[PDB]
């Protein structure tokens, strides 16, 4: 039949993949080993999934009940993805915008969304970064910064934001942050934060200073550093006090949340995430080794590798959230017992935590009238259990004071963000390689111009356009940026991708061509996915996305010291002139296409 | 052993004197500087 519309005779041929294959031409990066390369593609996915992602919807939205439809999501639509960007590479040899240019050359325009995506990703990322050196800084000392609250200038009592607050929330949004009341209202520089973000950029741009050639060898520790220190926080973080405490809240569903479809559509979006799809990156990634590898091996050991550090992720965080609300909830008992002893002036030792309910309805029976001036509290397990934090506090403001709480904190807590940087450089990495590979690919810089310095000048101007998240507004502005960045325009680009291979190029030539390079034909589950399953499936969160994006509400919680129930979240709603921002991000991918068919149209006549 | 009345308030800490996350700055500073020296010193080197 030769199902080729007409657009053969200008890919890289066969035959030239046959040529190419047998002489190992030079000029071009190659990895020393399939080590090397599985390593950094799997410590690109788990960066890009496991830190201010994943562990903050999964405590979000409840856990387990969030869990579920996240991996039957991923069982079905992110194998099938990372399947056809794997093997879409390796094919036509080159990147992202070349491989999008080199079949139906019209567009072009899902390479330079991918890359503008990357670009934002990359902007708003660096900043967790610096965040995280930073607490890394103030570790490696006995008496903890956030353990304690800074005396006032009376030297007698706290400081009352510290005290109507905890000293974790002082610590971070004053000391740190430097939060300001208003959103519009600005502030210094606030050199501590210039000093850490200078600091990331300078070791990010070192670590790639020579691109692959140098990130190959980075990952040997950086991609397998948080393997080894989070097993051990399991065998710290199980049997201390929560042992089957937070993990059995985590291990039963909840039936409610799941009729609610809000958290699928984050689910769907995690996978975004969690396999580094919808980037330039793993393409870049695809497209640099022989022509003689199984890409479906490499796709199945990579998701179930996924799939693992993901429940072990999950785990972790529960147990310690459980830890955490158990001991809240034993202080909260003991506070209770104390003041029953101090109003009857029982003996200490005669109430417990079980003998409560008969001597308090024993104390009521005895001496009434009097019982009643006491104001007493309810404290109960799921209470303290279901309170989630929003924004970034999951570890910056739960985990310090869960470490605070055990013995050696300072060890545990120079490791837990050791970890994390790791996994954040990971991240940063592979987006990083997503960038300047599009730039000297569409091939407009001069000869010479060697890759170090064009790394230096972007690095430069991302340094200088992030500036902004340095100032006091900075944490508004990036929960700002994160509530509109990913989503849509990450679904667009797989709507896009699947779509130009579904219909250009053609699944029949596929078949051909993944049989001819390695053999293994796809079986039927495969075809059956990319025919109908994972584009409707898609399509259809897409759609369920768009609808609900009119009546979600718009506002996000303000730290005020001058209102009353400060410590209690406040919404403001938006100002008039943010929305122009979001903007930006609204109809990126599709204005090329008119415009190359008008130029086609009117430039041949 | 409380008063009801007398509460303790000479409780002045003062434990760090030199900010010590600014010289863990510094220390990993240096290093980066001297390490993007050595790098691109490498690089040049490809004669
Ligand atoms: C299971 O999930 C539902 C989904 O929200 C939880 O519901 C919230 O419960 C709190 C306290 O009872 C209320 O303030 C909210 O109004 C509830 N949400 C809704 C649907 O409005 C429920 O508590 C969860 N139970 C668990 C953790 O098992
Ligand atoms: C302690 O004693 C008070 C009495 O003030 C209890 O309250 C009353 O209980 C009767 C039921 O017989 C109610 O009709 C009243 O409305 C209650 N309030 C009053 C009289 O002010 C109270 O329940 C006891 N405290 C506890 C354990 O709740
Ligand atoms: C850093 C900004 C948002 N905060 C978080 O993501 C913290 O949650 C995580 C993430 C990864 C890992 Br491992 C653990 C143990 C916890
Ligand atoms: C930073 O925090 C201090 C108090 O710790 C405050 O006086 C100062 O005004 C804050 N910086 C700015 C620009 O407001
Ligand atoms: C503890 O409570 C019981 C019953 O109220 C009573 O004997 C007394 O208040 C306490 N027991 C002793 C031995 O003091």
């Amino acid at each position: 039949v030769l199902p080729n519309p007409g657009l053969d005779a200008r890919i890289p041929s066969l035959a030239e993949l046959e040529t190419i294959e047998q002489e190992e031409a030079s000029s071009r990066p190659k990895w020393d080993n399939k080590a090397q390369y599985m390593l950094t593609c799997l410590g690109f996915c788990v960066g890009l999934g496991n830190v201010w992602r994943f562990p903050y919807l999964c405590q979000s939205h409840g856990g387990g009940a969030f869990m579920i439809p996240f991996l039957i999501l991923l069982v079905l639509e992110g194998i099938p993805l990372l399947y056809l960007e794997f093997a879409i590479g390796q094919r036509l040899r080159r990147g992202s915008l070349g491989v999008w240019s080199s079949i139906h050359p019209a567009l072009k325009g899902l390479g330079l969304a991918s890359m503008l995506t990357s670009f934002m990703v990359g902007l708003y990322y660096n900043t967790i970064i610096s965040w995280i050196m930073w607490y890394l800084f103030n570790s490696f000392q006995e008496p903890l910064p956030w353990s304690d609250c800074p005396l006032n200038e009376n030297q007698t009592g706290y400081v009352d934001e510290c005290a109507r607050s905890s000293p974790v929330d002082y610590f971070w949004y004053r000391e740190t942050l430097n939060i300001s009341t208003s959103i519009s209202d600005s502030g210094s520089i606030q050199w501590w934060m210039l000093l850490c973000l200078a600091c990331a950029w300078s070791v990010l741009y070192m670590c790639t200073i020579r691109g692959i050639e140098t990130t190959g060898k980075a990952v040997y520790i950086t991609s397998t550093l948080p393997y080894v220190v989070l097993t051990i926080f399991l065998i710290r973080g199980l049997t201390l006090k929560g042992a089957t405490n937070g993990i059995v809240f985590l291990f039963t569903p909840n039936v409610t949340e799941l009729a609610q479809p809000d958290t699928w559509l984050d689910a769907g979006a995690q996978v975004f995430f969690s396999f580094s799809l919808a980037f330039g990156g793993l393409i870049s990634f695809s497209s640099y080794n022989s022509v003689h590898n199984n890409c479906e091996k490499d796709s199945v050991i990579v998701s179930i590798i996924n799939g693992f550090t993901s429940v072990y992720v999950a785990i972790v965080v529960y147990s310690v959230i459980g830890f955490r609300a158990t001991q809240r909830y034993d202080d909260c008992f003991s506070t209770n017992i104390l003041t029953l002893i101090n109003g009857f002036d029982l003996p200490e030792g005669n109430v417990t935590q079980e003998n409560f309910v008969d001597m308090q309805q024993r104390c009521n029976a005895s001496d009434p009238a009097a019982y009643a001036q006491l104001v007493f509290q309810t404290c109960d397990i799921n209470a303290f259990l279901s309170e989630a934090v929003e924004g970034t506090g999951l570890a910056f403001i739960v985990f310090t004071e869960a470490i605070t709480k055990m013995p050696l904190s300072p060890l545990w807590s120079v490791l837990f963000f050791i970890m994390l940087f790791c996994l954040g450089l990971s991240s940063m990495f592979g987006n990083m390689e997503g960038v300047v590979v599009p730039l000297q690919d569409l091939r407009v810089i001069p000869p010479k111009w060697p890759k170090e310095v064009l790394t230096g000048l972007i690095c430069l101007g991302t340094f200088l356009i992030g500036f902004i998240f340095t100032l006091n507004s900075g944490q508004y502005w990036l929960s700002l940026l994160d509530s509109y960045a990913g989503s849509i325009p990450l679904l667009i680009i797989a709507f896009c991708e699947m779509f130009s291979v579904v219909y250009v190029y053609g699944v029949d030539r596929f078949n051909k061509d993944i049989e001819f390079m390695i053999g293994h034909k796809p079986n039927i589950f495969w075809q059956v996915t990319w025919r109908v399953v994972s584009p409707l499936l898609m399509l259809i969160i897409f759609l369920f996305f768009f609808v609900v994006e009119v009546s979600q509400e718009l506002t996000y919680s303000i730290w005020d010291p001058g209102y009353e129930e400060f410590p209690k979240s406040q919404k403001i709603s938006y100002p008039n002139w943010v929305y122009v921002v979001v903007v930006i991000v609204a109809g990126v991918p599709s204005l090329t296409i008119p415009g190359y068919a008008i130029y086609k149209l009117i430039r041949n006549h | 052993l409380e008063f009801l009345g007398i509460q303790p308030t000479l409780g002045p800490p003062n434990q760090p004197p030199v900010s010590i996350w600014l010289i863990v700055f510094g220390v990993v500073m240096g290093v980066i500087v001297v390490g993007i020296v050595i790098l691109i010193f490498t690089g040049i080197r490809d004669r």
